[PDB]
């Protein structure tokens, strides 16, 4: 039952220890054409594909409350990187998938969430981080968290040079407990894919 | 109409009392209303 | 002849929560469209029902660890939205601004152990009237309790009921009087197998019929 | 009730699990458009003021509830206690425009001046936290409801009408230091 | 018994833009007839749409002259109703009394050369986000641009679009911050034939969907 | 779009020329009868005053908009702050008539006196610029809305009701001296 | 009815609130509404 296969563009991702997909704050995009862009917007289907990233090394020394973030979008080299630098205004939702493979004899729990409009959390607010679109990663049950969120912001189109709405966040809810037959460290990798990449207002070249 | 307790209509029109919305969805109610309930598995009452 | 009126005394003064509306000065303003904006909520209690939040046990950890002892009382906390274990939860974060409450409160226990460790837990709701809360399951088993094992499904949900004389109850411990008007809750550990360090995460959320009644604001500024 | 916790799906188990019975509930007082509709003081008062709903105290009812949502929208009502005439300018007027009578100017009545203001910002919904900058912490300069000016403002109260909140955020309560629970005075009949 | 009222506090004071009307003192006055009086306008923006007005280039001339050089940038001005080139136009004359705007802005280029001279021009709308505006058409050709020749019809109309994040935008450059929030516009000259002194007159007017929103008056007296 | 410029006919080309799309527009705030209907101060106050709408400042909203139309017509509303009784005479009454109580005389109330006056001039429409003289610069003596007299007028505000404007004229903005664009303070939240 | 936001009719009649017009046409709207648009000549889209 727990065999999932996510396909974006011409790339795929299969997982045999999945727990489900978590839709955060909506199931789809709002109206993409608006009165501000004056209908001079287009869609770039070539950008909607995965790109990998490295979050952190989940060791045994990190206690409750270790918070590791990734402000999206990040420094991208593919077609998305050129889109950020070539068109003035962009908008896109995210489809994020985080994997932390140990083996079934470890223990511990990761809270993987997506936070809009990141702001540094005080040691007390971290107890309510579960208000956001989130899942859990527990080597007892699963090894893959899969969240998907639309584009939400005060402006219909944004300038990702100045304002980065979403932030992927991973917190260690229960520290890793290892045995003689469990992994001694875990490496948490991320796999993110933009969806509905709309662009508007092309810029002059630097060549 | 939250926290308004006048029976008579407002004396000023809807255009002057407040702004007017334009067009071109309550999520958390949909989330909390579809919450799983009951039991799971078998039952021996 | 013109309409005679009688300007009454005591009426008219500004009551900061009055139900009437002011006089406009600036008209014909049209807002930008926000149809189907994602992530809207209209009732705080819906948010509190759909999103559990962790508690705060000793040293500020949201988990209780399996203990190797002959005493098998993992934890104990008062059923009061001002309790020390609930000081960080969203539920208490709302309830601090309200006077009275009523309804059931859900607790979610999630096991975080490795596949090679087992345990069997029990939670009991000790109502008020007993001088010293029980310290062993053989004694607390007579209250309203629930037991659960650890297997494929790792979560368990227990609905702390509302059982009290008055139909509504305060959300603040009154005075230096002890022995909370609503009873305690004790989470015990019946037994465990090869789970030396593995934990149990506890969270709390609202029930199907929770309700807060009167708005105040006691936070000093 | 038992479920897979890591799925993060909501689970709301009721009392009927062990013989109880769920009762009826009435949740009027925890409604957003209701709980947000009441006057709160602003403690940043000057000869000139920029009406920004984030100057409310981060612990008062309306203030701390507003800081618990990422995006918000609402018309406003203000109560000002001033000496002299009160001039208002919408979101984006130059500061000098606060010195002319062509703008909405209320001549003072005895007790105070109570006005109703419309939402004038150019963004579809405002925000309480903004991740990034707006120049080529603090929110951008365009997150406000206008500006008021008088010879000297003594007291300003704001009220949010037609409140709409989106994307909740963590909301905190006062920490208990060492006690088993928080203990404070409750009103009790005298003698 | 007579109708009791409650004279409220904070209400009634004169708001210089209140929507209510006074009490008359002098009645039964009939005005002289003015049926079908010529030349009436009812909306300022209609007047701004139907009547273009000139800009103000260097030394206060509404025309740019063909230049003999290897640099073919005739002119460049910010898209802001407070810009220096628009300081004399009727459009800015209205927009100085309003807070926000939205919509397209039309530019009309009229050639004034003799019959024996030709030229080919190009106008491009450079949106914000680039540090230094382009200085050559080979580089600015990637923006939204338009090219036109000179022949029988001597006019050309280009609709500077409204492309920005917020649905409305201010009509005043905020502070000593540079690099205008809305991008520049650059009028280039691709090439010319035997047009040494002949000019090009530029004017600007409102678009089919221009709109001003909030009335103010910032002019100091 | 291309056309014969010298024909002087209007040309309004839209965005659909290069793939765009024209959006909907709402132009309530730039309506004449709306934008002209608000109080403006008169800075020529004396024991006696002749209500002439051309004494408004040539830069204020209503004033500078009125100077941008050749012909105009509108009823009036005045707010006067006086000591003693306020006497009004229509367009054409001898000055001495301002000293009797048979004319509209308002006895002062505490705050101020707010009256509504009808258009009383004998011309079908008034004018802001008059080319020529009227005796056998300045407009003729018959371009006014009457006269008011009190012991001492402190403040006078006028409001044009039912405004109708004809034959527009040049309207100017503040010149930019050397900058690339005009730069001034905009209201921004404090701190 | 520009800038008037009272729902109830005026208390005083139309003869006393303002002057009354007599009889015995918006030009610039007609001018700006007949403005040439579109293109001129041929087109190769």
């Amino acid at each position: 039952d727990r065999t999932l296969t996510t396909r974006n563009g011409h790339t795929t991702s299969t997982t045999q220890s999945s727990v489900g997909v978590t839709y955060g704050y909506s199931t789809g995009e709002d109206h993409v054409s608006g009165p501000n862009t004056s209908g001079l917007e287009t869609r770039v289907t070539q950008a909607e594909r995965f790109f990998k990233k490295h979050l952190f090394n989940w060791t045994t020394d990190k206690p409750f409350g270790h918070l590791e973030k990734l402000k999206l979008p990040t420094d991208h080299k593919g077609v998305y990187g050129h889109l950020v630098d070539s068109f003035a205004y962009m908008r896109n939702g995210w489809d994020v998938e985080v994997s932390a493979v140990g083996n079934q004899f470890n223990g511990g729990c990761l809270l993987v969430a997506m936070v809009p409009e990141w702001k540094k959390f005080t040691p007390r607010e971290k107890y309510q981080l579960t208000l956001f679109p989130h899942q859990f990663i527990s080597p007892r049950t699963n090894m893959t968290a899969h969240i998907t969120v639309p584009y939400l912001g005060v402006n219909r189109y944004d300038q990702y040079k100045k304002h980065k709405p979403w932030t992927l966040v991973v917190m260690v809810v229960s520290p890793l407990t290892t045995s003689s037959i469990g992994a001694t460290e875990i490496k948490v990798y991320a796999n993110i894919a933009p969806t509905h990449v709309h662009v508007a207002g092309e810029l002059p070249s630097k060549e | 109409s939250g926290n308004t307790g006048s029976i008579i209509n407002n004396y000023y029109m809807q255009q002057y009392q407040n702004s007017m919305d334009t067009q071109l969805n309550d999520w958390f109610s949909k989330l909390a209303s579809s919450a799983f309930s009951g039991l799971f598995g078998a039952l021996l009452a | 002849g013109i309409v005679p009126v009688a300007c009454s005394d005591g009426y008219g003064g500004l009551v900061t929560t009055d139900p009437k509306t002011a006089d406009p000065v600036y008209g014909k303003v049209y807002n930008p469209p926000r149809t189907n904006y994602p992530g809207r909520f209209t009732n705080l209690l819906d948010v509190a029902e759909a999103c559990p939040t962790f508690l705060c046990f000793d040293d500020g950890k949201p988990y209780v660890v399996t203990r190797e002892d002959e005493q098998r009382l993992l934890a104990k906390f008062d059923v009061s939205l001002a309790a020390k274990h609930m000081s960080n939860t969203y539920l208490s974060g709302i309830a601090q601004y309200y006077a009275q409450y009523s309804g059931t409160i859900n607790l979610h226990f999630m096991f975080t152990g490795s596949t090679d460790s087992k345990a069997r837990y029990m939670v009991a709701y000790v109502p008020p009237g007993v001088e010293t809360p029980p310290d062993t399951p053989e004694r607390a088993a007579h209250c309203i309790h629930a037991e659960w094992d650890t297997g494929l499904n790792s979560k368990f949900t227990f609905s702390i009921p509302y059982v009290s004389a008055a139909d509504y109850a305060y959300t603040a411990s009154d005075v230096a009087e002890t022995t909370n008007v609503q009873g305690w809750v004790c989470i015990y550990q019946i037994t465990h197998g090869k789970a030396q360090n593995d934990t149990l995460v506890v969270s709390v959320s609202a029930g199907k019929d929770f309700e807060l009644r009167l708005p105040i604001d006691p936070r000093t500024q | 009730t038992t479920s897979a916790g890591e799925s993060a799906d909501p689970v709301t188990t009721t009392v009927e699990n062990y013989g109880g019975e769920t009762q009826v509930q009435r949740r009027h007082h925890t409604d957003v458009g209701f709980i947000m509709d009441r006057f709160v003081k602003i403690n940043n008062t000057n000869p000139t003021h920029v009406i920004d709903l984030m100057q409310t105290h981060q612990h008062g009812l309306v203030g701390a509830l507003l800081r618990a949502a990422t995006y918000y929208f609402s018309d406003l009502e203000i109560v000002v206690r001033h000496e002299g005439n009160l001039t208002w300018v919408p979101n984006g007027a130059p500061e000098a425009a606060l010195s002319n009578a062509g703008n909405p100017t209320a001549y003072n009545k005895a007790p105070f001046t109570r006005l109703a203001l419309p939402y004038t910002a150019p963004h579809r919904v405002l925000a309480t936290v903004y991740n990034g900058t707006s120049k080529y912490t603090q929110l951008p300069a365009s997150f406000n409801f206008g500006a008021i000016r008088a010879t000297d403002i003594s007291e300003l109260l704001v009220r949010m009408k037609r409140a709409e909140l989106y994307c909740p955020r963590p909301l905190l309560a006062v920490e208990v230091t060492a006690q088993d629970r928080h203990k404070q005075k409750i009103i009790a009949p005298a003698k």
